[PDB]
């Protein structure tokens, strides 16, 4: 299922590598630790509404 | 935009427009870093010369956190014609950088293989800008967004008087009256992937607008994305 499951439980990118999960992020962003969610290196990082 | 709604505070903050030298703005753009502008490449003949102003929601008052900024470096897709509008898009690299803050910030570019299965596949996406909000209507002194249907392939291309290219796709509603419109051209179709936005596509054109039986025509922002890098770097 991998990718096709609920995105892989990816924050944002997803493919495939050997067969497994491999989670990424756009620019401005760092992968967290647990290797899925995508964690913001500024104040303003792409794609989020301006609410602050 | 036809129908749909106001962007309220912070919610369209990649929302780019381009203004002519009588300063009225008459196409959209979409923030993609702070020098880079995405638009489509038929507004480079809609004015001799122009800028593009970012931070704006409402043209009819100086809010306080709008800015202008002159573009330096034009650069058009080479493929298009005015006899296809296929290829429809330019990026703008800008002489001085544009500053984050409310109402301004980029939209993300996604990646090509997860964007086309994962993000257009979705219901819907978000087109948004300062276009007509009738057919034969003047443009919205306010900014505007409509969460719009894509459209099945086939269906699209059906609906279609003009031949529907690899690089189009369709999005908006069979009948309701909501859709995009003249002066929304350039702006940003953005698709939401857990409440993260990305740029999917580029306003293009349309036979009028909201009609029965007729859809928004995007440019298919996925099909450009090395392009989009490319440009990036010129
Ligand atoms: N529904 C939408 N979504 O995004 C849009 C952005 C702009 C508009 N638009 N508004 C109006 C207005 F009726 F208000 F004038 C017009 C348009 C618009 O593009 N025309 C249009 C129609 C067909 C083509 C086209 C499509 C494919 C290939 C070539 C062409 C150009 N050719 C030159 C001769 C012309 O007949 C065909 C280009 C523009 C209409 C006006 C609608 C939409």
């Amino acid at each position: 299922k991998l990718c096709s499951l609920d995105n892989g439980d990816c924050d944002q990118f997803c493919h495939e590598e050997q067969n497994s999960v491999v989670c990424s992020c756009a620019r401005g962003y760092t992968l967290a630790d647990n290797g899925k969610a995508c964690i913001p290196t500024g104040p303003y990082p792409c794609g989020k509404q301006t609410l602050e | 935009i036809v129908g749909g709604q106001e962007c309220k505070d912070g919610e369209c903050p990649w929302q780019a427009l381009l203004i002519n030298e009588e300063n009225e703005g008459f196409c959209g753009g979409t923030i993609l870093s702070e020098f880079y502008i995405l638009t489509a490449a038929h507004c480079l003949y809609q004015a001799k010369r122009f800028k593009v102003r970012v931070g704006d929601r409402n043209t009819e008052q100086e809010e306080g956190g709008e800015a202008v900024h002159e573009v330096e470096v034009v650069i058009k897709h080479n493929r298009f014609t005015k006899e296809t509008y296929d290829f429809d898009i330019a990026v703008l690299r800008l002489k001085t950088p544009i500053t984050f803050r409310m109402n301004v910030a980029p939209a993300c570019l996604p990646e090509r293989d997860w964007a086309e299965s994962t993000l257009m596949t979705q219901k819907t996406g978000i087109v948004s800008g300062f276009g007509r909000t009738h057919e034969k209507g003047r443009q919205s002194t306010r900014l505007k967004m409509l969460e719009v249907p894509y459209v099945d392939r086939n269906s699209c291309k059906l609906s279609s008087s003009f031949i529907i290219t690899q690089n189009m796709f369709c999005a908006g509603y069979d009948t309701k009256q909501e859709d995009a419109c003249q002066g929304d051209s350039g702006g940003p179709h953005v698709t939401r992937f857990k409440d993260t936005y990305f740029v999917t596509g580029i306003v293009s054109w349309g036979e009028g607008c909201a009609r029965k039986g007729k859809y928004g025509i995007y440019t298919k922002v996925t099909a450009f994305l090395k392009w989009i890098d490319r440009s990036m770097k010129t």
